[PDB]
């Protein structure tokens, strides 16, 4: 039943996000529109699951450039960087599948759709990062596709304060920069969303801190790319 | 989570 | 060889993949060599993080079981998951034990190292006790006692209290007496003993790296004072 | 390396 959820909530509490995500990967596989609670749990789980590997790959990758003494460790560094890359892709695709298969086509709430699509973008963007060879150009535009579809839905049936829309914005704003390498497009979008989210200064309904927490990231991103 | 559930 | 997995593990640390890191050190031990200081530490860092994760995972799940007990329809799934971790830790503990009891203490050439790996026995068996259910614990507790005491004989009147490995033993054996044997009186004894002797020592990374160990003893002594 | 090596 929701025995898995319970396992997940424990796996979350246990920081055993690997299990957690598998639990929710199954809840998804159950073929139901996960409750915003469940939703959040699935994300939380996979957030750390993909996050673990990104932050792994990231350090290895940078150490790939900073090889022990000479460039002889390159072989090992790479070999292992690839060992991570393998895993990361599995997790990404796994998430991506869930999105293609269950999440996106099940999500009834417009807000939810944005979220999953953002995941799509997010997780596709996680591929681009690793996507050396000739794959990127396509995969980056496959991430873009996903982010844009999300943006379309966000700027439609989502108020400018909505943390998901802002969550999308930031996630998509970082995409244009880090991935597409087009600050011009990146900075604007970020501004746009944040700039648009400012007018709503809630003189008495808002999204409290969650929404504001993003603005700070947004502007803190904006100011980084500013330089 | 704010950014944790949004993955930022 | 051994180095062919000393770089990889070093990178696994870098990449926070301690499960890999541990698995590299296992092979480095399986190489058949008295581990270096670099290579020993790594094994610890690796496996300490592996067990640590489980131990800290178990602690929170066990803690969650403090909502419904052995016989319930709400804290029955916790115990079953806690048991899954119990298993995981056991396997990881036994693995470290297999490495330690097979060729970790007998291969060790140095004297100061003997203490160390035995301190692991006193650590890793203690971990087992925490999770050791039923009546089996009793013996497993003795395992840690026989170990952490055995390492105390090699570290006692053998290395200066200044030694961080002798003091690290103090910490862990004390926390064994307190946390496992629940014998605070004896725990505080050992602690004072170590700390006291450690005061009458003089050392010019022993400056800080051996000072924090002491600070914990004092903290524990204080905790167990109240 | 110094605290985690010796496990507290």
């Amino acid at each position: 039943k929701n025995e898995l959820v319970q396992k997940a909530k424990l796996a979350e509490q246990a920081e055993r996000y690997d299990d957690m995500a598998a639990c929710m990967k199954s809840v998804t596989e159950q073929g139901a529109e996960l409750s915003n609670e469940e939703r959040n749990l699935l994300s939380v789980a996979y957030k750390n699951v993909v996050g673990a590997r990104r932050s792994s790959w990231r350090v290895v990758s940078s150490i790939e450039q900073k090889t022990e003494g000479a460039e002889k460790k390159q072989q090992m560094a790479r070999e292992y960087r690839e060992k991570i890359e393998t895993e990361l892709r599995d997790i990404c695709n796994d998430v991506l599948s869930l999105l293609e298969k269950f999440l996106i086509p099940n999500a009834s709430q417009a807000e939810s759709k944005v979220f999953y699509l953002k995941m799509k973008g997010d997780y596709y963007r996680y591929l681009a990062e690793v996507a050396a060879g000739d794959d990127k150009k396509g995969i980056v535009d496959q991430s873009q596709q996903a982010y844009q579809e999300a943006f379309e839905i966000s700027k439609k049936e989502m108020q400018p304060t909505h943390p998901i829309r802002l969550g999308l914005a930031l996630n998509f704003s970082v995409f244009y920069y880090e991935i597409l390498n087009s600050p011009e497009k990146a900075c604007s979008l970020a501004k746009t969303a944040f700039d648009e989210a400012i007018a709503e200064l809630d003189t008495s309904e808002e999204s409290y801190k969650d929404s504001t927490l993003i603005m700070q990231l947004l502007r803190d991103n904006l100011t980084l790319w500013t330089s | 989570g704010x950014l944790d559930x949004l993955d930022l």
